[PDB]
Order: C-alpha cells, then sequence, then structure tokens
C-alpha cells in the first residue's frame, strides 16, 4: 500500500495548479483521502478532505472557494485543484489515508505521501 | 397499588428519552428503577412467584453467565476491571423484576418510543448540521448510539394496531430512524436494521403470512443479484470493494480491512481449536496475537487490536466452551422466552403482547446481527442499554401473557 | 472553529527521563485525537490512535491518555531515534485541526 503524488513547482501568485495524488494497494472510493499541508518552518495545516462513499467534502477556512478536491475511481488517483493562489499558499502537500473505520470510529491518520513542495 | 402502576408507566414513557437524549439518563433512569423497588417491600416476594416461568430463564441464565466469567479469574489473574461491565448485565435481572411487581400501562411505551426518535433526530441535525461533528452521536459513542436507535427504531416498529394512523406513525418509526442512522454514518447498522425488520413484517401487518414474506424476500434477492448484469451502477462497485480484498487475502498479502479480519478471525479460531475449553482467559485477547507465531514475523494492524471484532470468535477464544455457552445464552434464552409469550399472547388474542413479542424478538435479532460484526460486551452503553431494554420488554410481554 | 494548543512547545530532555506532551482543546472532543511524529524532512507517521490505542510498529513505550478535555502524552524512556517533533490532531468535529506543534 502506497501513496504518491505529484505536481508541484514554480506557480506566480493569482494562478492555479492541480496536484495528483496516486494511490496503490487500496481502493480509493473505498477510504477517505485527506489533503495536509506544512509551511516551511512551522507546523502541520489541514485543507480539505473528501468522504468514503458519499463524496462529501469540507474545506478549511483560509482554502475554501478556491480549492476543489476531486477522486476518480476509474483511475484509483485523487485530485487537489487549487485557484487564485498567493503568496501565503507556499507549503510542502501531503497526502493522507485514515484508517479502517471499525478500527477506529474517528479518523486518524496511517499511510501517508512522500509529499511535494509548491511555490 | 395505583400509584406504583402509575410512575411505571411514566417511567417506561420517559425511559427511551433519558436514554437516547438526557445525557446522564443511565444513571436517571436506574435511579427511577430504584425508587420502585425501594417503594414496595412486601411485594416481591410474591412476585417471584407469581411469574417464575419467566423471571427464572431471566434470572439463572445471568447468575451462570457471572459465574462462568468470573471463575476465569480465580486462574487468569487479570485484574478486576475486566469484569466491571458484565457487572452491567445484571441490571436485567432489576429492571425485570421491578416492572414484574409494578404493571406498567405499555400503551404509553410507543409514544415514548416515537417521542425519542423524533427528539434524538432534532439532536442529531443540531449536532451535524450546525456544531459541525464528523460522528454525530448525542452523548455517547458513535457505535453504541447507532446501536441504540436501532434497537429503539425496531421496537417502535411494533406499533400495536391496523388503521391508517398507526401504519403511519410505524413507517415513520423507520423512516426517523434510517435518517437518524445515516446522519451519523455506521451504515452497517442502517443495513443490518434493515434485514431485521424484514421479518418483523410479520408483525407490523397482520394479513401478510409466511408465504407473503417469503415471496418479498425473494424478490428483493433477485432484485439485489440484478446489479451484477450491469455491473456500472454503485450497487455492484461497492460489493465489489471486498471481492478484491478476499482475493487478495487468499493470496499472499494480507494488509486489507477484510483480510485484516479475516485474519484476527483465524487467529482466534485456531487458538480456540488449541485450547477448548479455557483459553487465554476472561478479556486478555491481546495475549493470542502477542504471543502467535504470525505477530513474530510481521506487525501488521491485526497484531495490535485489543479485543476481537466478532462475538462468537472473541468469546469462544478468551473464554472457551463453557463461555461460548454462557455467552449465547444469554442472548437466546430472551429469544425463547419470548416465542413462548408471544404464542400465548396469539391465543389469547390481545394484540398489545403479541406486537410487544414480535419487538422483543425483533431486538434479539438486531442484537445477534449486529453482533455478528462487532463486540457488543466491550462498551458499557451499549451492554447496560440492551439489558435494560431486554429486561424491560420482557416485563409487559410476561405480564400481558398471563393476564 | 477548534483551537489546539500544545505545552510545552519545546522541550529538552536525556536519554532515560520520560517526557510527558499535553494537547489542550477548546471545546470538548470526546476520543477523537490522535499523535504523530514527525522527523525533518519525512513524512509523519502515526503513534497513538483514539488517545489510548497504539499502531502497529509502534513501541509500547509510547503511551497516552485522557483526562477531561486536557490530552496528554507519555514516552517510557528516550532513545536516540525518539528525537523529533510531534503533533496532535483533534478528529471529533468535521473541521479537523493539528495543534502547533512541540519538539523534543
Amino acid at each position: 500500500v502506497q501513496l504518491v503524488e505529484s505536481g508541484g513547482g514554480l506557480v506566480q501568485p493569482g494562478g492555479s495548479l492541480r496536484l495528483s495524488c496516486a494511490a496503490s494497494g487500496f481502493n480509493v472510493y473505498s477510504s477517505s483521502i485527506h489533503w495536509v499541508r506544512q509551511a516551511p518552518g512551522k507546523g502541520l495545516e489541514w485543507v480539505a478532505y473528501i468522504s468514503s462513499y458519499y463524496g462529501s467534502t469540507y474545506y478549511a477556512d483560509s482554502v475554501k472557494g478556491r480549492f476543489t478536491i476531486s477522486a476518480d475511481t476509474s483511475k484509483n488517483t485523487a485530485y487537489l485543484q487549487m485557484n487564485s493562489l498567493r503568496a501565503e499558499d507556499t507549503a510542502v502537500y501531503y497526502c493522507a489515508r485514515i484508517m479502517f473505520k471499525w478500527v477506529s470510529p474517528n479518523m486518524a491518520f496511517d499511510y501517508w505521501g512522500q509529499g511535494t513542495l509548491v511555490t | 397499588n395505583k400509584l406504583l402502576s402509575r410512575m411505571a408507566t411514566v417511567l417506561v414513557f420517559a425511559f427511551p428519552v433519558l436514554i437516547l437524549c438526557v445525557p446522564r439518563g443511565a444513571g436517571v433512569f436506574l435511579a427511577g428503577v430504584g425508587v420502585l423497588a425501594l417503594l414496595g417491600w412486601r411485594g416481591m416476594g410474591r412476585a417471584w412467584r407469581e411469574y417464575s416461568k419467566v423471571m427464572t430463564p431471566l434470572a439463572i441464565a445471568v447468575l451462570a453467565f457471572m459465574l462462568v466469567y468470573v471463575g476465569s479469574k480465580l486462574y487468569f489473574h487479570t485484574p478486576w476491571n475486566v469484569i466491571d461491565n458484565p457487572s452491567r448485565t445484571l441490571l436485567a435481572i432489576l429492571t425485570c423484576w421491578v416492572i414484574v411487581r409494578a404493571a406498567p400501562n405499555p400503551a404509553w411505551l410507543w409514544r415514548g418510543i416515537t417521542v425519542g426518535l423524533f427528539l434524538a433526530l432534532l439532536i442529531v441535525g443540531y449536532q451535524k448540521f450546525a456544531l459541525n461533528i464528523d460522528r454525530p452521536s448525542a452523548w455517547i459513542q458513535a457505535i453504541a448510539f447507532a446501536n441504540m436507535i436501532a434497537a429503539l427504531a425496531l421496537v417502535g416498529f411494533a406499533r400495536p394496531g391496523d388503521s391508517r394512523g398507526t401504519h403511519m406513525e410505524a413507517w415513520v418509526n423507520l423512516l426517523l430512524g434510517t435518517m437518524i442512522l445515516m446522519l451519523n454514518g455506521t451504515r452497517g447498522a442502517v443495513v443490518a436494521m434493515l434485514v431485521t425488520s424484514v421479518p418483523m413484517l410479520m408483525i407490523r401487518y397482520r394479513r401478510f403470512s409466511v408465504r407473503m414474506l417469503i415471496v418479498a424476500v425473494c424478490a428483493v434477492a433477485t432484485l439485489a443479484i440484478g446489479a451484477y448484469m450491469v455491473p456500472d451502477s454503485p450497487v455492484s462497485k461497492r460489493v465489489d470493494d471486498a471481492v478484491s480484498e478476499i482475493q487478495m487475502y487468499r493470496q499472499g498479502n494480507i494488509e486489507t480491512s477484510v483480510g485484516v479480519r479475516l485474519k484476527i478471525w483465524h487467529i482466534g479460531l485456531q487458538y480456540f481449536s488449541e485450547h477448548p475449553w479455557t483459553g487465554v482467559g476472561v478479556g486478555q485477547f491481546a495475549r493470542i496475537l502477542h504471543a502467535s507465531e504470525f505477530c513474530h514475523e510481521t506487525k501488521s494492524l491485526a497484531c495490535v487490536l485489543e479485543h476481537a471484532h466478532n462475538d462468537i470468535v472473541e468469546a469462544a477464544s478468551t473464554t472457551g466452551i463453557p463461555g461460548l455457552m454462557v455467552m449465547l445464552g444469554l442472548f437466546l434464552v430472551p429469544a425463547v422466552l419470548f416465542a413462548r409469550a408471544l404464542r400465548a399472547a396469539r391465543s389469547l388474542g390481545n394484540p398489545q403482547g403479541v406486537s410487544l413479542g414480535g419487538a422483543g424478538l425483533g431486538v434479539v435479532m438486531a442484537s445477534l446481527i449486529s453482533g455478528l460484526t462487532q463486540v457488543t460486551m466491550a462498551h458499557q452503553a451499549n451492554v447496560v442499554f440492551y439489558a435494560g431494554l431486554i429486561g424491560l420488554l420482557l416485563g409487559m410481554a410476561g405480564r400481558e401473557a398471563h393476564s | 472553529d477548534i483551537q489546539m494548543t500544545q505545552s510545552p512547545s519545546s522541550l529538552s530532555a536525556s536519554v532515560g527521563d520520560r517526557v510527558t506532551i499535553t494537547c489542550r482543546a477548546s471545546q470538548s472532543v470526546s476520543s477523537a485525537v490522535a499523535w504523530y511524529q514527525q522527523k525533518p524532512g519525512k513524512a509523519p507517521k502515526l503513534l497513538i490512535y483514539s488517545a489510548s490505542s497504539l499502531y502497529s510498529g509502534v513501541p509500547s513505550r509510547f503511551s497516552g491518555s485522557r483526562s477531561g478535555t486536557d490530552f496528554t502524552l507519555t514516552i517510557s524512556s528516550l532513545q536516540p531515534e525518539d528525537f523529533a517533533t510531534y503533533y496532535c490532531q483533534q478528529s471529533y468535529y468535521s473541521l479537523v485541526t493539528f495543534g502547533q506543534g512541540t519538539k523534543v
């Protein structure tokens, strides 16, 4: 079970960028995939996720209205699409997968990704 | 004489509201039970004698459970904290004995059911839509609350009557139940309640007999099988979510939910095979995983769980043959006492007792089905609620069956 | 929303001395707080879930407990590979939040 993400790079403020979080060893439509970012020399910051089956989504206060998270069970991949980025969005972006619902009724991140840097 | 009847009636009216909505409702209801038993002192010495055909297979079956469940400690020196949860299954004896002495009016029980379901729906709606919560349970654990909601809805499905309004209330009971469950996720409880409510159509509509249930389940099964002929709709690709898991488990890689669950079940049912009579002990399931030869060669998630997630496997592995028999009995003996009251009420006409027996049987079936995927013994709230409800329904069921 | 605070923000202790980390919460989270260890320039890994259960591949030295709404983590002893940052995440509310992040 591995999760890999790519798509980061240099982008000027006001543009747009899309990150693809390829997954392996499980089905993206089964569990829930969470994006999380960490500012350089700072703590982790949550942004959004998607529900397991319903597809319901929630967004953080700062990224709401411009970030579009999506899933595609055909390719077993998860994507996060950002619009109108500012200079405060520079951080390293990680993937995240919760444990099984029965082992932990409350969400708990166990398998992560290598991460990508956006600037 | 009469005052005990009126206060027991209002208590059974308010029991669902207290348990589901009131935060510390278990303690309040256990005080309400005590303030009734403390009132009849020379009673209950001539109430055990009157219903010893129903009371005794609710007392002996629990005393044997407790004795076998504490007789593990004499050797398996685990601390007493294990038997603090089965200390809550003795409350069924008290909550049946109090009802037997103080005859209630179970006409208000159904009104309490629907009031509690609607108020719980309002509470969960507030806690999910405004105070954003991932698992909107009122004041207890999400899984335990889901079990509570399913049991309350299934009890309320057995509304006594055959009329427009009674059918409306019965249907609204399941509608509110499924809304509450879906708002709380845990759709496993939803499917358990849906499959449990199908045999209860026997009690619901007193026209549809065994054949008019067999045909219905055949049609439902055919509709379900109709999905795979076109595997594009979400129906096909959610039961297809475990086909890969099981086919992988049959192969070398076992690091998946179905795979982990099956590996734990096998490591439990092989230890049970090696130790037929007594296992590692009461509780103490982690010793099997910590001492096995699979966890010594890999550090998979199956090697850190405190307890198994299958009652028929957890009880068998931890206790053994006597423990398995007593654990089965704790659910089946009520299931045999409800049938013997349902048939009596059927022979007496008396539709209210018939519906009560049907509700009790449905609760037993739902508890078994839920235990088929989780251990209901761990959650103290689940244990105390099940004991209270199973000792409260059978009280009025026996009262109506006898007279 | 919900604000999580950690104390101390940065503490240092020699090997063999047990250290405790406290994660507080603005509102009431029943048990939906997990703990993570992050090494410099590496993806964090789960340590404790539901605040009282260890995760696979985590030695039994790590342990957590709950006291009301003040959540604490402690370690049996410090080994040289245990010097890394720690974080606490609350998952009760649908909008999860990470703490400030302590450093060892």
